[PDB]
């Protein structure tokens, strides 16, 4: 009140050298009372009551103590840079849970590392396959970002579920900048995960002719995806596959027959049709069958009144059968 | 500039001259200068005018620094009602949870922190409820539908059991539900919870 600067802060100093000894929330709001005063630059008080307030909330159990570990570490962060990250490891590391400090830390571990390239990268890799993915993707990047900024995060996130997937691609993306990075993701893929890396590679003929080669050698999925690459491709294979795969496999093979023979389909239909009645009331796909194809024949109104009698013919013959 | 500070050292009487003021410096751009301003008025008029100030000085100093630390505390300064919220908003999208228990610190409050939860994804919403619970039950209700439709899944439905049973005819349809739901076991169930209905249909018919 008596516009004071420098010996309030005599005040202050003099104050909160032996008073705090008990315990220092009258000193955080003195803080804040002398942050109001230097307000009416000067916000040293600010991150000063905020750290003496983050220690002070107590260390009760191990997670709870860990848990706010990763509240002060951010708010010195933000704001000895080394002794409070070995602090901080330490807090962590004595967790009494010790089942959920292991992700917390790699993290805060991770972001205080960063903030010299070589040691710190050795120290949180520290396993036949990790060595071979690194070898592929840890000087070819040469980047700071994604080959190296996912040389080490990667092999530790496996041990993820798409890893495979993710080497395969990485492989592919380092050998264009390519056949000898693709075939070690095709060769990866056999050790229903090989189709993946076999539709990829073809998609990049060749790679075609693979994925029909490793398909049949293999072997409802999976031979959907290949019956319908090499019937897209530019019907023979189409249908050995089908013969070789659908014995949602019924349904499949009726679908595969209105595409491959669209340009004897309802001599063969149908005698499928009541073949698989006979082999199990259950002869709805029968007239449903018939109807498409009365209506898929060329002809409006002439195609439509000729699918109604190819709809209806199955239904007079599915109704009389029993 | 010092010539309209004297006003600052003396003659204070209304918040509309202090607001203006700092329009001044901010016309001036001094910036941080004017939020300081803003911290001597609030010394002074306590929770009541300081609001009228406060919801002015936050959404301008955000739209400042836009530096998290320091504007936070301020709010944290402030918190001491839909400022909050609004403030809370901001937060979250420029820890959420740590939000959410903020505004949990009112019943369009509780539904409010339960979208955001749900924002964050659905397995915290249905743990929001069990908060939720203590016109409510109406939304109590509506959240045992949503909870006892979700379901872990036996402590699910005998926690269906626990709000069928917590406290209105579609009421009754959804516990005659709950029992249906069963393969041939939520009968009994079901005819007790009809019976809980009808016998609600008795203390309702007894009212005068």
């Amino acid at each position: 009140n008596q516009k004071e600067f420098e010996r309030v802060r005599v005040i202050y100093k003099y104050a909160l050298d032996r008073i705090s000894k008990q315990e220092l929330f009258k000193n955080y709001t003195i803080f804040e009372k002398k942050f109001g005063d230097r307000r009416g630059k000067r916000r040293f008080q600010y991150e000063e009551e905020v750290k003496a307030n983050p220690h002070n909330y107590d260390a009760w159990f191990d997670y709870l103590r860990l848990v706010e570990s990763d509240a002060e570490a951010e708010a010195v962060r933000e704001v000895n840079v080394p002794p409070i990250q070995e602090k901080r490891h330490w807090k962590r590391y004595i967790y009494l849970w010790i089942n959920y400090a292991l992700y917390e830390e790699l993290e805060a571990k991770d972001p205080e590392r960063t903030r010299q390239a070589s040691l710190e990268l050795i120290p949180h890799k520290k396993a036949k396959m990790w060595i071979l993915y690194a070898q592929f993707e840890i000087r070819q990047k040469n980047l700071s970002l994604a080959r190296r900024a996912l040389g080490t995060s990667i092999g530790k996130c496996p041990k993820k579920l798409f890893k495979v997937y993710i080497e395969l691609e990485l492989q592919l993306r380092e050998f264009d900048r390519k056949f000898l990075e693709f075939g070690p993701e095709n060769c990866t893929s056999w050790i229903e995960l090989e189709t993946i890396l076999g539709d990829i590679d073809r998609a990049r003929l060749a790679i075609s002719q693979p994925r029909l080669d490793m398909p049949e050698v293999l072997w409802i999925d999976f031979e959907i995806e290949q019956e319908e690459t090499e019937r897209t491709r530019n019907y023979r294979r189409l249908l050995q596959r089908t013969q070789h795969v659908k014995v949602f496999e019924l349904s499949s093979g009726k679908e595969g027959s209105l595409t491959k023979c669209r340009q004897k389909t309802m001599r063969n239909c149908e005698e499928k049709e009541e073949r698989l009645m006979l082999l199990e009331s259950f002869e709805e796909e029968f007239g449903t069958a018939s109807d498409k194809e009365r209506v898929d024949k060329l002809m409006e109104k002439v195609k439509k009144r000729r699918k109604v009698q190819t709809d209806d013919g199955s239904d007079a013959g599915w109704e009389e059968y029993f | 500039r010092k010539l309209e500070r004297a006003r600052d050292l003396f003659e204070q009487a209304l918040d509309g001259c202090p607001p203006k003021y700092a329009k001044t410096l901010y016309l001036l751009y001094a910036q941080l200068e004017e939020e300081w301003g803003l911290a001597r008025h609030a010394m002074a008029v306590y929770e009541r005018a300081t609001r009228a100030v406060e919801p002015a000085q936050q959404y301008d100093m955000f739209n400042i620094y836009i530096a998290e630390i320091y504007g936070v505390t301020h709010t944290r300064g402030i918190y001491q009602h839909a400022r909050e919220m609004c403030l809370r908003f901001a937060d979250m999208e420029c820890g959420e949870i740590d939000r959410a228990r903020a505004i949990y610190s009112t019943w369009k409050d509780f539904e409010v922190r339960h979208g955001n939860e749900d924002t964050i994804k659905e397995m915290l919403r249905i743990r929001r409820s069990v908060q939720a619970t203590y016109f409510m039950a109406s939304q109590m209700l509506k959240v045992s539908g949503s909870a006892t439709g979700t379901v872990a899944p036996g402590q699910s439905g005998m926690d269906d059991m626990k709000l069928l049973e917590q406290r209105l005819a579609a009421e009754a349809e959804r516990d005659q539900p709950l029992r249906a739901q069963s393969k041939i076991l939520f009968v009994r169930s079901d005819a007790s919870r009809e019976e809980l209905a009808e016998l609600a249909q008795q203390v309702n018919p007894e009212e005068i």
